DNA sequence: GGGCTAATGACGGCGAATACCC
RNA sequence: GCGGAGAGGUA
DNA sequence: GGGTATTCGCCGTGTACCTCTCCTAGCCC
C-alpha cells in the first residue's frame, strides 16, 4: 500500500476484481484545453486549425497576401493563486507570427516584397488552471461540456400530429458545425419540399436545379426506367419479373405462348415464381396499360424539331399516337408503384415553378434576402458561399464521419464543404425511407448527440474573433496603401479579446464553480449541458426529450440531475466514460475471447455498443474468464435478456461505470429508489465544509479518487522526505532517485488558509504529515476543505435513532442533541467579501482618510490612522467597515464662515461621507484586508503592512532555498580543499565565510576554486534579478478599471453554529429542518448509557423507498462498534499481538473479497498509527452495486459484539421508561446543507420603497417585503376578507400618503386607515396615457 | 411590454404587490401549540410590530418621543420585550406558504414568541398548507387596522377553517405521527400483561399503563360512562361494561361527551380517525371539534413516542416462497419462448402471454408476502397457540395509513412489478429484486427511467395546473351571492351517476346541502316529503334513505334567475362552515380555487354481468 | 480617460387571409 | 446603487 | 364568385424565495 494508505486503510467490500482503475476524474476539461493549445504541425483539432481555416487573408483582388507561420503562448505573468488574490484574469498573451507579402499584378505571380513581423501580439487568451477552471476576474469559473446534436444527416418522422389522419411525413435534416442548415420535408400531398434553414418551404427540385441538373438528368438519377419497344406493331414492354411484387393485374399477362395471369386477377406468388423460372423478358401489352403512365425524357420530333411531350408529362392516347407516327421505337417511362414507388420527384417537379438554372438561383436569392432586386452575380456568389465555400460551410471530421456512416459509404474522411453527391444521396435516402426500406433515427440516442468540451467552444469563439478581425483587415488592406504600413497598425486585438472575454465571462455554459464542497467542484467540472448556444431552451423542452434513454448506459449518469425546472437537461457524466476522437461518448468494456474473458479493455461508443451483445459486470467469472452460469444476462439492441455463454462480445468493466461520481459516493445505492437517490446526490453536492472534517463510516471507496482528483488537497510532485512542517507550508527534501542532476533543490508547497470560495465558504488546508516522514509522488500532504487524510469527508457521521419523538421529528424534520452543538461539530466558517471603491469624480477625487464629517469618535475608535479596520476586530451591523469621504463643491461659504472654518478646522471639501459600513445584521471578525491602488496613487499604511507581509514571506522562501544551495556549494568547496593538503582542525572551527579568502597551492585546484567562485557570483546575480522581479510584481499598482483610483477589500469571517431551522440532510435523499436542540439528558440512551445524537422519523422510510439509509445505519453501527472495541482495547494498551490479531480477523472477514491486507509492513510503529486512526471507527467501503449484502453486515456486527439484528433497546431519556419494540440506532453520515435559517429569515416593518411604483423593494440584501401575489389575493377573496385585502393593497405597499398617515396613526395608538388610491394605478394611467389612449377617472 | 405580460404590470404590480410588515422563514414542527396559534421568532415579531411597539411605548411613557422609542427598540431592552409580549397578546398574524393553491394557503394564527429564526407551524394545519418540514418556507403578514384584525381572527383563523371549501369533509385530519400513535394505542394483542382484568374506568387504565402494571394494548373489561345528546340538547349518561383494550380507554379520556364509545372501539387507522373527527363535528359543533383535534394530536404524538416504532432491515420480511415463484415463472417464460421459436404463436401473442404470466407471478409473490408479513405473530396464550394481525412496524405504518401504501410495501419486500420503457411499452423481464435485497444495473436503470419520467411529469403538470387555476379564478371572480332568493322554479333533476357495474357516487353526497326545486312525493301521491325549497341537511338525507327516493330535482346555480350575481338558495350551503351561504360571499373564486388546487395529481365488453340479484 | 455621437431543439388553439374547387 | 439579463439553487 | 381547406402568425405556457457576474460603445482628439 501507499504511505497515506498505510496510514489508515479502509475496509473494502466488493467481490469482483477491479480491472480498470478509476481514471483522472477531471480528464475532460484538462485534455480538451490541452488539445486546444497544443502546438502541433499537422492541422488537427487545435488553435492551429482555426488559424489555417481563417488565414491566409487576401486583399479584394489587390494582390497583397497575408500569411501565417505559427503562434506562441506567452508565459503567464500572474500565477493562479496570486491572480485570484489580485482580482485579475489568469491568462496568457497570445503571439502569432505573420508575413505580409506584396506581389506584382501585371506579371506571373511572384513575390516582390515579403516582410516577417516580430511575433505580433493579437490579444490575450485566458488559461485553464491545473485543476481545469478559469480565473476571469478573480473568480473561479467552469466551462461545462455541452450536449448537442452532432453535425451530419438525420431522418426524422414527426408523426401523430400530422392533420390527425396518420400521414407520417418524413424529413432529412443536414446540420453542419459551421454553416447554414438544410432541410427536406414532405407535405400532406406527398410532395417533398426543401426549406433552407428556417424559411418558407420551396419545391425541393430547385436545389437540384441549382446544381446544374436538367430534368431528364434528375429523372434518370432517381427513378427506375421502364422500356416500351414497338416491334412491327403495338408496344412490347421489357419486364423484370421480381418488380411485380404485390400488384393487382391491370392487363392479361401472357408469355411465351401461354397466358399466365388472367386480366383482373391480382398476381399471386405462384404466378411470380412461374414467370421467374420461365425467364420472361419481353411481353406485348395492351395500350390501356400504358394509357396511364408518365414520360421520362423530353421526346422531341427529331425530324422537324417541334416538341410534343415534355419531361414528366402524363400520357394520353393522342400523345402515344403522335409518338408512334413520329417514329419513336424506344419509350422510357417511369415506374410509379402507388404502393412502394411513388411519384414524388415527379410531383415536386410539377409544383416547381423554376425551369432554368438562372430562375432557380433567382428564387433562392428571393428566399435568402427578400425584397432587394437580385443581380445575377449576387445570386451566383450567394449560392456558391451557401454550401460550397470552404470558409463559410464546414461540417467537420465528425460531421463528415456521421454523414458518410448514415449513407453507408466505406469512406470516413471527406471534404468539409457540401458536395452535390451528398445532397443527391440524402434525397435518395429520404425517398427510400418514404417507400419503407429504412428506419428513422431517434434524436435521444447518444450516438446522435455529441459533447462540446471547453477547448472546442473556445476554438469556435476564437474563430469568431478571427472572422471579425479578418473582415476589418480585409477592408484596411483593400482601401489603404500596401507598402507603407508595417504588420502591427493593421491588426486589431480588440475584437478577439472582446469575443474571448465575452464567452468566458458572460455565457450560458460558462458558469460559476459550485464551490463549497470538493464534490461540488469535481461534479461541476464534469457536466454535460444540453442548453447554451444552439441548444434547446429548458422551458421549451418537452418531457419526452428529458427522459433517460437506454443508450446513456455507462456514459451519462441516469440518476444525478437537478430536480428543478431543467430536469434531464443536465445529466452529470458517468465515472468511466470518455469523449471519442470525434466528440462522442464511449465507455470501457472487457473483451470476450469466445470462452475466456480476457483483460484487454476496448472503449466503445454508442453506435458500436448497439450492435453487440454486452454482458454485465456483476457476472460470476471463475479463475479463467469463464461464466459460472450457462445463460447470462446481457443487452443487445437496447433491451436486456438472457444469452448463451458463447455469444457475448464484451462485458461491463465495473458496477460503478453506470453512475456519476456524485452518485458513486452514495453507499448502498442498490437499495435506494431512483427518485431519492437523485435528490440525495443533488443535495450531497451542497454540503459545507465543517471545522474538522473526519470521514464517512460507510463509504464507497471512491472518496480518495474524488479528493485527490479535485484540487483541494496538496499532493506531492516529487517524492522525498518532509523537511519542514508549518500551518502554511510543507517543505520536502527530494529523494536522490527523483532528484534532478542539474539545479534540483527541494520542493516547497505553500498552503492556502481561510479564503473565500464562490459560495462564501472557507477554503483552508491542514497538514497531514509530520517532520521526517518520507513521502512518495502522489501522496496527500495537506487536507483541503472537507477532506481528511486523502478521503472525502463531505459531512460528518453521527449516531442516529429512527423513532418518532413527541412529534418534534413529525415531518421530514430532524431532532438533534445538545451534545452536537457542544462538541462543535456542525459549526461552519463563512467569509464575506466587501469592497469600497474610491474613483475619480470631476468635482474631485474621493478620499479614504479617517477624517469623516459628523461621525462620533466611537466609530473611528476601531479604525487605524489610515482609515481601515484592524485585522481581527469584531464588527456588527452598521459599524463603519472602511472610511471614505465624498467631495463637496461650490460651497460658497460666507467670509466670516471661512474665517470660522480656518480656526475650527472644518473642511469645505468634505461635509458628506461615502464610508462603506458593515451590512445590516451581519457580524463577524475582519480576518484580512487588501488594497489596490492605480498609477499616481500614494500607498496607504495598510498597503505597507500587506506588502511587507507578502514580501517578508517571499524573502524567507528564497533565503531558505538559497541557504540550502549555499551549504551544498560550501560543502563541495570543503571537499576540494581537503584534497591537496588536509586541513580539518583549523577549518571546521572558523566561520564558513572565512573559506573564500583562504588560499591553496597554485594548481588545477586554484582553477576549480575560480570556477566555483564565478558560479557563486552567478547564483548571487540570478538570485538578485529573481528577487527584483518578485519585488516589482509585489510593488506595482494592480491595474484598475478606468476611472477608479483605488479599492479596499475586507473579508469578514463568521462562525455559524447549527440552530433550529437550518437544513440538514443525508446521502440517500432524506432531508429535514433541525427542529429542536435537546438537552443531553432528554435524548434516548441505550442500556450502556451512550446517548443518541439524532432522532430521525421512521415514517420517511416506507413511502420514500430509500432503504440505503437503513443498511447504512446498520453497517455504520457495526463499524463504530468495532471501532469502540478497538478504542477500548487500545486505551488499556494490552500488547501489539492482540491488536494485530483482532485487526486482521476484522480485515479478513470471510472470503471472495479483493482486499489482501498483510499488516506485514512496519512491524510496530505503522501498525500502531493505523490502529490510532481506526480507533474512532473503522471506515468501510461498499461500492455502489457490488456492495455489502446483509449477511456480511450481520457478521461485522457480530465481530463487534453487538446485536446481530442491528436494533437495540433504548431508554427514554426524559422518563427513564423503556420503549416497547426496540429501535434502530447506529451511525449514519449526515450533511448540513448550505440552506441556513439565519440566511433565509427576514422581516421588515418599514424601509426603502421602489422608484417607479412606490412599493417596497424586493429582496433580502435591501430590507424588502414579501410578495403578496395574485394567488394570495384570490385566497383573500375566497374569504369575505375585504378590509384586510384593502389595507394589504394600499396602506401596506402602494399608497404614499396612506402609508405615512398609517404610520403616524399606529404610533398614536389608534388603528384606523384611509385607503386612497394606489400609486401604481396612477403609474398605470400615466403609462396607458403615454400611448394614444385617453384613460380618465370619471366623476358625476 | 411594460403593461402586458406577467413580469410587466397588472399581474406584477397591480394584483401582486409587495406588502410591508411582512416576513419569511423556515417552518418547524412545534407540537405543543394550540390549533389557533403559531410559534413566531422574537426578532421578526419585533421587526414586524415596530410601530405598534413605538405606540405602546409612548402610551406607557417609557419614551418621550418617537426617536427615543426607536433607539429603545434598537438596544432591545427588557422593557421592549415586555411591551412586545403585551401588544402581541390578541394580535393575529397571517401565515402563507409559497404555493397558495386554495384559500387555506393563508390562515391567521395567534403568535407565541419563541427563540430561534424559524417559524413554528401547528402540525394539524400542514395538510391544509401542503407543508412539509424539509426546508419549506412561509411568509408572515401583520394585519394593521381594526377591521383587518377582526377579519383575520374571524374569517381566516385556523380553527374557523376546519372543513375544506371544496367538499364538506375535514381538512385538519391527523397526518402521520398522530395516526401512527393512535393506531398503536388502539390495536389489541391476544396475550400481554394484564389480560382480562376488569377496570373501573380509563383513569385506572392510565394508572396501570404508566406504572408498567399493564400493557398499552391488552384486552380488558372496563366500565365506561358515555354521554348521548338524544333529547333536545341534553346529555344522558349510559354506563356499562365494555370489552376493549387499555389503549382505547386511554384514548377515550379526551373524547368529548356527545360521542358514542363505538367510535374509538376499532383499530383506529387514518379513515377511522377522520370519521371520528367528522362525527364529533356533526354532533357537537366547532369548539369541541377544535379542542378534540388538539387533544388527538397531543395523545398521538406522545404515544407514538412511547411506542418506539422503528424500521430495521428485518422488519420487511422476504416471503419464504419467493424464490420458488421466481424460478417457476422463469421456467414458464423459457417454455413459452422456446415454443415461440418453433412458430406456433406470433411475436405479439408471445409478448402478451409473457406479460400476463409475469403479472400473475407478481400478484402471487405479493399475496405470499402479505400473508407472511400480515398475520405472522404466532404468539401463545396460556396454553395452545393463536395467530393475529402482526405488530411488524412497517406493517403498522402501512395499515394505519400513516405512510406508505400496499404498493410500496410490495416494492420493499416483494418483486417490484412491471415497468414501462420510454414509449410506454412494458419490458418483458421484470425487476425480481427488491430494495431489501439489491438490484443490479439493468433493474436499477429501468426504475431510474421510471422515476425520471415521473419527476418531469410533475414539473410540467404543475405548470399546466397553475395556468388552469389562474383561468378559473379569473373567469369566475365577479360572481357574488347578492340576493337571498330569486324565486325561480327551475332546477336540474339530479341523479346518482351509476356508471356500469355499480354506484360510483351515491345520491346522499350529491344532494347534501342543496335546496329542492319542488316538493317530492312519496311513492304515493299527496305524501309530501320535503316542503318547497328546503336546505337538504344530513337529517333530510337520512330520511330520504329511509324512503326510496331515486332522483331529486334541486335548484342549481346555472339556472338561477338573479341578475348580476346569484341568490343564496340557488347555490346551497356547502362551505368550510355548515350553514346556508351568507349573502355577499364570492362563490366564483371559491369554486375556481376548489376546482384548480387539487389539479396536481391528474394523469372486450362481450357479456353483461349483473353484480347484485335484482329485477 | 475624455470628448463626441448614435439563426436554427415547442406546442396547441384560433381566427383571419389566401388557394382552390367546383 | 433603483433596475434587467444570464447562470444556479430551494419548496 | 362562394364555400371549404390550408398556410400563416400571434398568444399563452404555476406561485413564493435565495446566491453570483454584468450593465452605452466606438472612434477620434
Ligand atoms: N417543480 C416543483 C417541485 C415542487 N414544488 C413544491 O414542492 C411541493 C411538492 O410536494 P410533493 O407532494 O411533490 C412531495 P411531499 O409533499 O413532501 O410528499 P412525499 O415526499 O411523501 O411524496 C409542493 O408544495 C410544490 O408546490 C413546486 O411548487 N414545483
Ligand atoms: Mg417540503
Ligand atoms: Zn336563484
Amino acid at each position: 500500500y501507499s504511505y497515506t494508505e498505510k496510514k489508515r486503510i479502509r475496509k473494502d467490500f466488493g467481490k469482483r476484481p477491479q480491472v480498470l482503475d478509476v481514471p483522472y476524474l477531471l480528464s475532460i476539461q484538462l485534455d480538451s484545453f490541452q488539445k486546444f493549445i497544443e502546438q502541433d504541425p499537422e492541422g488537427q483539432y487545435g488553435l492551429e486549425a482555426a488559424f489555417r481555416s481563417v488565414f491566409p487573408i487576401q486583399s479584394y483582388s489587390g494582390n497583397s497576401e497575408l500569411q501565417y507561420v505559427s503562434y506562441r503562448l506567452g508565459e503567464p505573468v500572474f500565477d493562479v493563486q496570486e491572480c485570484q488574490i489580485r482580482g485579475v484574469t489568469y491568462s496568457a498573451p497570445l503571439r502569432v507570427k505573420l508575413r505580409l507579402v506584396i506581389y506584382e499584378r501585371e506579371a506571373p505571380e511572384g513575390t516582390v516584397k515579403d516582410i516577417k513581423e516580430q511575433e505580433v501580439y493579437m490579444g490575450e487568451i485566458p488559461l485553464m488552471t491545473d485543476n481545469g477552471t478559469f480565473v476571469i476576474n478573480g473568480t473561479e469559473r467552469v466551462i461545462v461540456s455541452q450536449l448537442h446534436r452532432s453535425p451530419g444527416v438525420f431522418f426524422d418522422s414527426d408523426k401523430g400530429k400530422t392533420h390527425s389522419s396518420g400521414k407520417v411525413l418524413y424529413n432529412a435534416r443536414i446540420i453542419p458545425y459551421r454553416g447554414s442548415w438544410l432541410d427536406f420535408e414532405f407535405d400532406p400531398k406527398d410532395n417533398l419540399f426543401v426549406r433552407i434553414d428556417r424559411r418558407r418551404k420551396l419545391p425541393a427540385t430547385i436545389i437540384l436545379r441549382a446544381l446544374n441538373y436538367t430534368t431528364e438528368q434528375i429523372l434518370d438519377l432517381f427513378f427506375e426506367k421502364v422500356i416500351f419497344e414497338i416491334r412491327d406493331n403495338k408496344l412490347q414492354m421489357e419486364l423484370v419479373p421480381e418488380r411485380l411484387r404485390g400488384e393487382t393485374a391491370s392487363f392479361d399477362i401472357e408469355a411465351n405462348g401461354k397466358v399466365y395471369v388472367e386480366k383482373g386477377r391480382r398476381i399471386t406468388a405462384r404466378h411470380i415464381r412461374q414467370l421467374e423460372k420461365d425467364d420472361v423478358k419481353l411481353i406485348e401489352v395492351p395500350v390501356e396499360y400504358i394509357a396511364g403512365k408518365v414520360v421520362a425524357k423530353d421526346y422531341i420530333d427529331e425530324s422537324t424539331g417541334e416538341l410534343i411531350c415534355a419531361a414528366n408529362m402524363e400520357l394520353s392516347l393522342d400523345l402515344l399516337a403522335k409518338l408512334s407516327q413520329s417514329g419513336h421505337k424506344r419509350i422510357e417511362t417511369l415506374f410509379t408503384n402507388d404502393l412502394d414507388h411513388g411519384p414524388y420527384i415527379s410531383e415536386t417537379l410539377r409544383v416547381d415553378p423554376t425551369n432554368d438554372r438562372l430562375s432557380a438561383l433567382v428564387e433562392i436569392y428571393r428566399m435568402m434576402r427578400p425584397g432587394e432586386p437580385p443581380t445575377r452575380e449576387a445570386a451566383e456568389s450567394l449560392f456558391e458561399n451557401l454550401f460550397f465555400s470552404e470558409d463559410r460551410y464546414d461540417l467537420s471530421a465528425v460531421g463528415r464521419m456521421k454523414f458518410n456512416r448514415s449513407l453507408l459509404r466505406e469512406e470516413i474522411e471527406g471534404s468539409g464543404i457540401l458536395s452535390k453527391d451528398d445532397i443527391i444521396d440524402v434525397m435518395k435516402k429520404l425517398i427510400d425511407i418514404r417507400n419503407g426500406k429504412g428506419e428513422v433515427d431517434d434524436i435521444d440516442h447518444l450516438g446522435n448527440r455529441r459533447i462540446r468540451s471547453v477547448g472546442e467552444m473556445a476554438e469556435n469563439q476564437f474563430r469568431v474573433g478571427l472572422v471579425r478581425v479578418e473582415r476589418a483587415v480585409k477592408e484596411r488592406l483593400s482601401l489603404g496603401d500596401l507598402d507603407t504600413l508595417m504588420p502591427q497598425d493593421m491588426i486589431n486585438a480588440k475584437p478577439i479579446s472582446a469575443a474571448v472575454k465575452e464567452f468566458f465571462g458572460s455565457s450560458q455554459l460558462s458558469q460559476f464553480m459550485d464551490q463549497n464542497n470538493p464534490l461540488s467542484e469535481i461534479t461541476h467540472k464534469r457536466r454535460i449541458s444540453a442548453l447554451g448556444p444552439g441548444g434547446l431552451t429548458r422551458e421549451r423542452a418537452g418531457f419526452e426529450v428529458r427522459d433517460v434513454h437506454p443508450t446513456h448506459y455507462g456514459r451519462v449518469c441516469p440518476i444525478e440531475t437537478p430536480e428543478g425546472p431543467n430536469i434531464g437537461l443536465i445529466n452529470s457524466l458517468s465515472v468511466y466514460a470518455q469523449t471519442n476522437e470525434y466528440g462522442f461518448l464511449e465507455t470501457p468494456y472487457r473483451k470476450v475471447t469466445d470462452g475466456v474473458v480476457t483483460d484487454e479493455i476496448h472503449y466503445l461508443s454508442a453506435i458500436e455498443e448497439g450492435n453487440y451483445v454486452i454482458a454485465q459486470a456483476n457476472s460470476n467469472l471463475d479463475e479463467e474468464g469463464h461464466f459460472v452460469e450457462d445463460l447470462v444476462t446481457c443487452r443487445s439492441k437496447g433491451e436486456s435478456s438472457l444469452f448463451s455463454r458463447d455469444q457475448v462480445d464484451y462485458m461491463d468493466v465495473s458496477t460503478q461505470q453506470v453512475v456519476s461520481v456524485g452518485a458513486s459516493l452514495i453507499p448502498f445505492l442498490e437499495h435506494d429508489d431512483a427518485n431519492r437517490a437523485l435528490m440525495g446526490a443533488n443535495m450531497q453536492r451542497q454540503a459545507v465544509p465543517t471545522l474538522r472534517a473526519d470521514k464517512p463510516l460507510v463509504g464507497t471507496g471512491m472518496e480518495r479518487a474524488v479528493a485527490v482528483d479535485s484540487g483541494v488537497t496538496a499532493v506531492a510532485k516529487r517524492g522525498g522526505v518532509v523537511q519542514y512542517v508549518d500551518a502554511s507550508r510543507i517543505v520536502i527534501k527530494v529523494n536522490e532517485d527523483e532528484m534532478y542532476p542539474g539545479e534540483a533543490g527541494i520542493d516547497i508547497y505553500n498552503l492556502t488558509k481561510y479564503t473565500r470560495s464562490n459560495q462564501n465558504t472557507c477554503i483552508n488546508q491542514m497538514p497531514c504529515v509530520s517532520l521526517g516522514e518520507p513521502v512518495e509522488r502522489g501522496d496527500v500532504l495537506a487536507d483541503g476543505p472537507s477532506t481528511d487524510l486523502g478521503e472525502l469527508a463531505l459531512g460528518q457521521n453521527m449516531r442516529v435513532a429512527f423513532m418518532p419523538w413527541n412529534g418534534y421529528n413529525f415531518e421530514d424534520s430532524i431532532l438533534v442533541s445538545e451534545r452536537v452543538v457542544q462538541e462543535d461539530r456542525f459549526t461552519t466558517i463563512h467569509i464575506q467579501e466587501l469592497a469600497c471603491v474610491s474613483r475619480d469624480t470631476k468635482l474631485g477625487p474621493e478620499e479614504i482618510t479617517a477624517d469623516i464629517p459628523n461621525v462620533g469618535e466611537a466609530a473611528l475608535s476601531k479604525l487605524d490612522e489610515s482609515g481601515i479596520v484592524y485585522i481581527g476586530a469584531e464588527v456588527t451591523g452598521g459599524d463603519i467597515l472602511v472610511g471614505k469621504v465624498t467631495p463637496k463643491g461650490e460651497t460658497q461659504l460666507t467670509p466670516e464662515e471661512k474665517l470660522l472654518r480656518a480656526i475650527f478646522g472644518e473642511k469645505a471639501s468634505d461635509v458628506k461621507d461615502s464610508s462603506l459600513r458593515v451590512p445590516n445584521g451581519v457580524s463577524g471578525t475582519v480576518i484580512d484586508v487588501q488594497v489596490f491602488t492605480r498609477d499616481g496613487v500614494e500607498k496607504d499604511k495598510r498597503a505597507l503592512e500587506i506588502e511587507e507581509m507578502q514580501l517578508k514571506q517571499a524573502k524567507k522562501d528564497l533565503s531558505e532555498e538559497l541557504q540550502i544551495l549555499e551549504a551544498g556549494l560550501f560543502s563541495r568547496i570543503r571537499a576540494v580543499l581537503v584534497a591537496g593538503g588536509v586541513e580539518a582542525e583549523k577549518l571546521d572551527k572558523l566561520p564558513r565565510d572565512r573559506w573564500l579568502e583562504l588560499g591553496l597551492t597554485d594548481e588545477e585546484k586554484q582553477n576549480q576554486l575560480e570556477q566555483l567562485a564565478e558560479q557563486y557570483d552567478e547564483l548571487k546575480h540570478e538570485f538578485e534579478k529573481k528577487l527584483e522581479a518578485k519585488r516589482r510584481k509585489i510593488t506595482q499598482g494592480d491595474d484598475l478599471a478606468p476611472g477608479v483610483l483605488k479599492i479596499v477589500k475586507v473579508y469578514l469571517a463568521v462562525k455559524r453554529r447549527i440552530q433550529p431551522g437550518d437544513k440538514m440532510a443525508g446521502r440517500h435523499g432524506n432531508k429535514g429542518v433541525i427542529s429542536k436542540i435537546n438537552p443531553i439528558e432528554d435524548m434516548p440512551y441505550d442500556e450502556n448509557g451512550t446517548p443518541v445524537d439524532i432522532v430521525l422519523n421512521p415514517l420517511g422510510v416506507p413511502s420514500r423507498m430509500n432503504i440505503g439509509q437503513i443498511l447504512e445505519t446498520h453497517l455504520g453501527m457495526a463499524a463504530k462498534g468495532i471501532g469502540d472495541k478497538i478504542n477500548a482495547m487500545l486505551k488499556q494498551q494490552q500488547e501489539v499481538a492482540k491488536l494485530r490479531e483482532f485487526i486482521q480477523r476484522a480485515y479478513d472477514l470471510g472470503a471472495d473479497v479483493r482486499q489482501k491486507v498483510d499488516l506485514s509492513t512496519f512491524s510496530d510503529e505503522e501498525v500502531m498509527r493505523l490502529a490510532e486512526n481506526l480507533r474512532k471507527g473503522m471506515p468501510i467501503a461498499t461500492p455502489v452495486f457490488d456492495g455489502a449484502k446483509e449477511a456480511e453486515i450481520k457478521e461485522l456486527l457480530k465481530l463487534g459484539d453487538l446485536p446481530t439484528s442491528g436494533q437495540i433497546r433504548l431508554y427514554d431519556g426524559r422518563t427513564g421508561e423503556q420503549f416497547e419494540r426496540p429501535v434502530t440506532v447506529g451511525y449514519m453520515y449526515m450533511l448540513k446543507l448550505n440552506h441556513l435559517v439565519d440566511d433565509k429569515m427576514h422581516a421588515r416593518s418599514t424601509g426603502s420603497y421602489s422608484l417607479v411604483t412606490q412599493q417596497p423593494l424586493g429582496g433580502k440584501a435591501q430590507f424588502g417585503g414579501q410578495r403578496f401575489g395574485e394567488m394570495e389575493v384570490w385566497a383573500l377573496e375566497a374569504y369575505g376578507a375585504a378590509y384586510t385585502l384593502q389595507e394589504m393593497l394600499t396602506v401596506k405597499s402602494d399608497d404614499v400618503n396612506g402609508r405615512t398617515k398609517m404610520y403616524k396613526n399606529i404610533v398614536d395608538g389608534n388603528h384606523q386607515m384611509e385607503p386612497g388610491m394606489p400609486e401604481s394605478f396612477n403609474v398605470l394611467l400615466k403609462e396607458i396615457r403615454s400611448l394614444g389612449i385617453n384613460i380618465e377617472l370619471e366623476d358625476e | 411590454d411594460m403593461i402586458k405580460g406577467k413580469q410587466g404590470r397588472f399581474r406584477q404590480n397591480l394584483l401582486g404587490k409587495r406588502v410591508d410588515y411582512s416576513g419569511r422563514s423556515v417552518i418547524t414542527v412545534g407540537p405543543y401549540l394550540r390549533l389557533h396559534q403559531c410559534g413566531l421568532p422574537k426578532k421578526m415579531a419585533l421587526e414586524l410590530f415596530k410601530p405598534f411597539i413605538y405606540g405602546k411605548l409612548e402610551l406607557r411613557g417609557l419614551a418621550t418621543t418617537i426617536k427615543a422609542a426607536k433607539k429603545m427598540v434598537e438596544r432591545e431592552e427588557a422593557v421592549v420585550w415586555d411591551i412586545l409580549d403585551e401588544v402581541i397578546r390578541e394580535h393575529p398574524v397571517l401565515l402563507n406558504r409559497a404555493p397558495t393553491l386554495h384559500r387555506l394557503g393563508i390562515q391567521a394564527f395567534e403568535p407565541v414568541l419563541i427563540e430561534g429564526k424559524a417559524i413554528q407551524l401547528h402540525p394539524l394545519v400542514c395538510a391544509a398548507y401542503n407543508a412539509d418540514f424539509d426546508g419549506d418556507q412561509m411568509a408572515v403578514h401583520v394585519p394593521l387596522t381594526l377591521e383587518a384584525q377582526l377579519e383575520a381572527r374571524a374569517l381566516m383563523m385556523s380553527t374557523n377553517n376546519i372543513l375544506s371549501p371544496a367538499n364538506g369533509e375535514p381538512i385538519i385530519v391527523p397526518s402521520q405521527d398522530v395516526v401512527l400513535g393512535l393506531y398503536y394505542m388502539t390495536r389489541d394483542c391476544v396475550n400481554a400483561k394484564g389480560e382480562g382484568m376488569v377496570l373501573t374506568g380509563p383513569k385506572e387504565a392510565e394508572r396501570l399503563y404508566r406504572s408498567g402494571l399493564a400493557s398499552l394494548h391488552a384486552r380488558v373489561k372496563v366500565r365506561i360512562t358515555e354521554y348521548e345528546k338524544d333529547a333536545n340538547g341534553e346529555l344522558v349518561a349510559k354506563t356499562s361494561l365494555k370489552d376493549t383494550t387499555v389503549g382505547r380507554a386511554i384514548l377515550w379520556m379526551i373524547v368529548p361527551k356527545g360521542l358514542p364509545y363505538s367510535i374509538v372501539n376499532q383499530a383506529l387507522g387514518k379513515k377511522a380517525i377522520s370519521k371520528m373527527l367528522n362525527t364529533c363535528y356533526r354532533i357537537l359543533g366547532l369548539k369541541p371539534t377544535v379542542i378534540f383535534a388538539d387533544q388527538i394530536m397531543y395523545t398521538g404524538f406522545a404515544y407514538a413516542a412511547r411506542s418506539g416504532a422503528s424500521v430495521g432491515i428485518d422488519d420487511m420480511v422476504i416471503p419464504e416462497k419467493k424464490h420458488e415463484i421466481i424460478s417457476e415463472a422463469e421456467a414458464e417464460v423459457a417454455e413459452i419462448q422456446e415454443q415461440f421459436q418453433s412458430g406456433l404463436v406470433t411475436a405479439g401473442e408471445r409478448y402478451n402471454k409473457v406479460i400476463d404470466i409475469w403479472a400473475a407471478a407478481n400478484d402471487r409473490v405479493s399475496k405470499a408476502m402479505m400473508d407472511n408479513l400480515q398475520t405472522e405473530t404466532v404468539i401463545n396464550r396460556d396454553g395452545q397457540e393463536e395467530k393475529q394481525v402482526s405488530f411488524n412496524s412497517i406493517y403498522m405504518m402501512a395499515d394505519s395509513g400513516a405512510r406508505g401504501s400496499a404498493a410500496q410495501i410490495r416494492q420493499l419486500a416483494g418483486m417490484r412489478g412491471l415497468m414501462a420503457k420510454p414509449d410506454g411499452s412494458i419490458i418483458e423481464t421484470p425487476i425480481t429484486a427488491n430494495f431489501r435485497e439489491g438490484l443490479n444495473v439493468l433493474q436499477y436503470f429501468i426504475s431510474t427511467h421510471g422515476a425520471r419520467k415521473g419527476l418531469a411529469d410533475t414539473a410540467l403538470k404543475t405548470a399546466n395546473s397553475g395556468y388552469l387555476t389562474r383561468r378559473l379564478v379569473d373567469v369566475a371572480q365577479d360572481l357574488v351571492v347578492t340576493e337571498d332568493d330569486c324565486g325561480t322554479h327551475e332546477g336540474i333533476m339530479m341523479t346518482p351517476v351509476i356508471e356500469g357495474g355499480d354506484v360510483k357516487e351515491p345520491l346522499r353526497d350529491r344532494v347534501l346541502g342543496r335546496v329542492t326545486a319542488e316538493d317530492v312525493l312519496k311513492p304515493g301521491t299527496a305524501d309530501i316529503l320535503v316542503p318547497r325549497n328546503t336546505l337538504l341537511h344530513e337529517q333530510w338525507c337520512d330520511l330520504l334513505e329511509e324512503n326510496s327516493v331515486d332522483a331529486v330535482k334541486v335548484r342549481s346555480v346555472v339556472s338561477c334567475d338573479t341578475d348580476f350575481g346569484v341568490c343564496a338558495h340557488c347555490y346551497g350551503r356547502d362551505l368550510a362552515r355548515g350553514h346556508i351561504i351568507n349573502k355577499g360571499e364570492a362563490i366564483g373564486v371559491i369554486a375556481a380555487q376548489s376546482i384548480g388546487e387539487p389539479g396536481t395529481q391528474l394523469t372486450a365488453e362481450s357479456s353483461i354481468q349483473v353484480k347484485n340479484k335484482g329485477s
